[PDB]
């Protein structure tokens, strides 16, 4: 089979600068009919990939002047020029000129930006949950830049890491941002033996870290 | 423009089978070929076979054995069908015009989620996320939904019936207890909610269940 390996895994790229692409193959790709089939898709976050060149070098109609293939043999490269926050997500190289068809692993183009504190709030459990037996409490970690965070919760002042499950948003396209999810899971019995419970963010953009709480006999 | 419309199962039983029809519409079966391709996390995109205009087939040989895709022109149908499936068979099955020479009918469709599991069908339960009765209240108020316990995925949440797109996170589903959970997150103004109603709806597919949750102050 055709191994297409693409560099680099990650590129993170500023607003309007270019960004350089790389898959080479194992060996040459030229169809018995004589085309290079070597295509390159965006893979936007939530949708399906999407053909910008085919042949090496052409656009497909439609795409924007700003993409560009070239190479040959066993070299080639995508070329993004001023680049804009909608062009994130993962660029695959493909080839279809020899059976089995192969596509590269991928390359993830972030985009950088200033750096944008976390907006955190918390949610007790809902009065519905409670009813059924159940008390998720549940914080939102949002549009914040770079994408490294930490999240600790204290109950009564303890830290607690066990019941936590933690999920991330890929890159928004309109503010290049990020985003968390964190929810603290117990029975509803657990709940109410406590009263104070607090969603710890900490990020680089503050020295302290960013503080949600409530108490259980206060609502 | 072209469409390639799926329908097919998102939760075949291990050692099964996985049938999926595309739709096509947009050019004609009889001068075009069809792809088939996967996804998944582990192994990223795999290309599985290609049905050529004239009938002619080619496959992966890593999944010759167990693979089979026909067609109907007249109806402009294409099916994929893959036998003894095992969990490593999990990932979103896409029909697929690529590898273009001349023409403009390029196209991915939405893809089909298979999940390779003997666990059984749940439908969600839904909570509304309201901020707590003492909480302060900001400019832009943050509400959301929690959607608990189902299995397989895929639901879909939106906001006052899809009009409400804009702020709105819907994070990754995370399996826990052998059932997925995740939440969506929406900011709005201040100014709007409460005066103004928000609803997340949760739709889960292979249960057949909407589901309505009104966010109501505490
Ligand atoms: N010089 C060419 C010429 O020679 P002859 O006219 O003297 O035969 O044509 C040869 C092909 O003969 C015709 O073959 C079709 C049947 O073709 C297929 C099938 O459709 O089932 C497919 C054949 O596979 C190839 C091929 O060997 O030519 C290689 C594949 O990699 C692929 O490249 C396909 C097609 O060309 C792909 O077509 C598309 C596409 O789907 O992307 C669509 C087209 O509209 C067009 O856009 C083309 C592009 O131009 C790229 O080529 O892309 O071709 C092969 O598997 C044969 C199999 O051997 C059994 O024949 O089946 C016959 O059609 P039917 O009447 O419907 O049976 C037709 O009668 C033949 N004349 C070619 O090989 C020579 O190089
Ligand atoms: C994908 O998985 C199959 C199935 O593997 C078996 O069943 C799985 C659910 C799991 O329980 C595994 O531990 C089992 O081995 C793999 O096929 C098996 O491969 C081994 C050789 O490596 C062989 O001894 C078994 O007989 C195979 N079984 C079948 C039904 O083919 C398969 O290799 C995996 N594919 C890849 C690409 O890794």
């Amino acid at each position: 089979d055709v191994l297409m390996t693409q560099t680099p895994l990650s590129l993170p790229v500023s607003l309007g600068d270019q960004a350089s692409i790389s898959c080479r193959s194992s060996q040459t790709i030229v169809h018995k009919n004589g085309n290079t089939y070597l295509e390159w898709y965006l893979q936007k976050p939530g949708q399906s990939p999407k053909l910008l060149i085919y042949k090496v070098s052409n656009r497909f109609s439609g795409v924007p002047d700003r993409f560009s293939g070239s190479g040959s043999g066993t070299d080639f490269t995508l070329k993004i020029s001023r680049v804009e926050a909608a062009d994130l997500g993962v660029y695959y190289c493909f080839q279809g000129s020899h059976v089995p068809y192969t596509f590269g692993g991928g390359t993830k183009l972030e985009i950088k930006r200033a750096d944008a504190a976390p907006t955190v709030s918390i949610f007790p459990p809902s009065s519905e949950q409670l009813t059924s037996g159940g008390a998720s409490v549940v914080c939102f970690l949002n549009n914040f830049y770079p994408k490294d965070i930490n999240v600790k919760w204290k109950i009564d002042g303890s830290e607690r890491q066990n019941g936590v499950l933690n999920s991330w948003t890929d890159q928004d396209s309109k503010d290049s941002t990020y985003s968390m999810s964190s929810t603290l899971t117990l029975t509803k019995d657990e709940y109410e033996r406590h009263n104070s419970y607090t969603c710890e963010a900490t990020h680089k953009t503050s020295t302290s870290p960013i503080v949600k709480s409530f108490n259980r006999n206060e609502c | 423009q072209v469409q390639l419309q799926e329908s097919g199962p998102g939760l075949v039983q291990p050692s099964q089978s996985l049938s999926i029809t595309c739709t096509v519409s947009g050019f004609s079966l009889t001068t075009y070929g069809v792809h088939w391709v996967r996804q998944s996390p582990g192994k990223g995109l795999e290309w599985l076979g290609v049905i050529w205009s004239g009938g002619t087939t080619e496959y992966n040989a890593a999944f010759i054995s167990r693979l089979s895709i026909s067609k109907d022109n007249s109806k402009s149908q294409v099916f994929f069908k893959m036998n003894s499936l095992q969990t490593n068979d999990t990932a979103i099955y896409f029909c697929v015009r690529m590898r273009i020479t001349t023409d403009w009918f390029a196209y991915w469709g939405q893809g089909t989620l298979v999940t390779v599991s003997a666990a059984k069908t749940t439908p969600p339960s839904v909570y509304p996320l309201a901020p707590g009765s003492a909480a302060q209240t900001n400019s832009m108020v943050t509400l959301g939904c929690l959607v608990k316990g189902y299995f397989p995925e895929p639901v879909t949440v939106t906001w006052n019936s899809g009009s409400l797109s804009s702020g709105v996170h819907t994070f990754p589903a995370v399996l826990q207890s052998d059932l997925y959970t995740l939440s969506s997150s929406v900011t709005v103004p201040s100014s709007t909610w409460p005066s103004e109603t928000v609803t997340c709806n949760v739709a889960h597919p292979a249960s057949s269940t909407k589901v309505d949750k009104k966010i109501v102050p505490r």
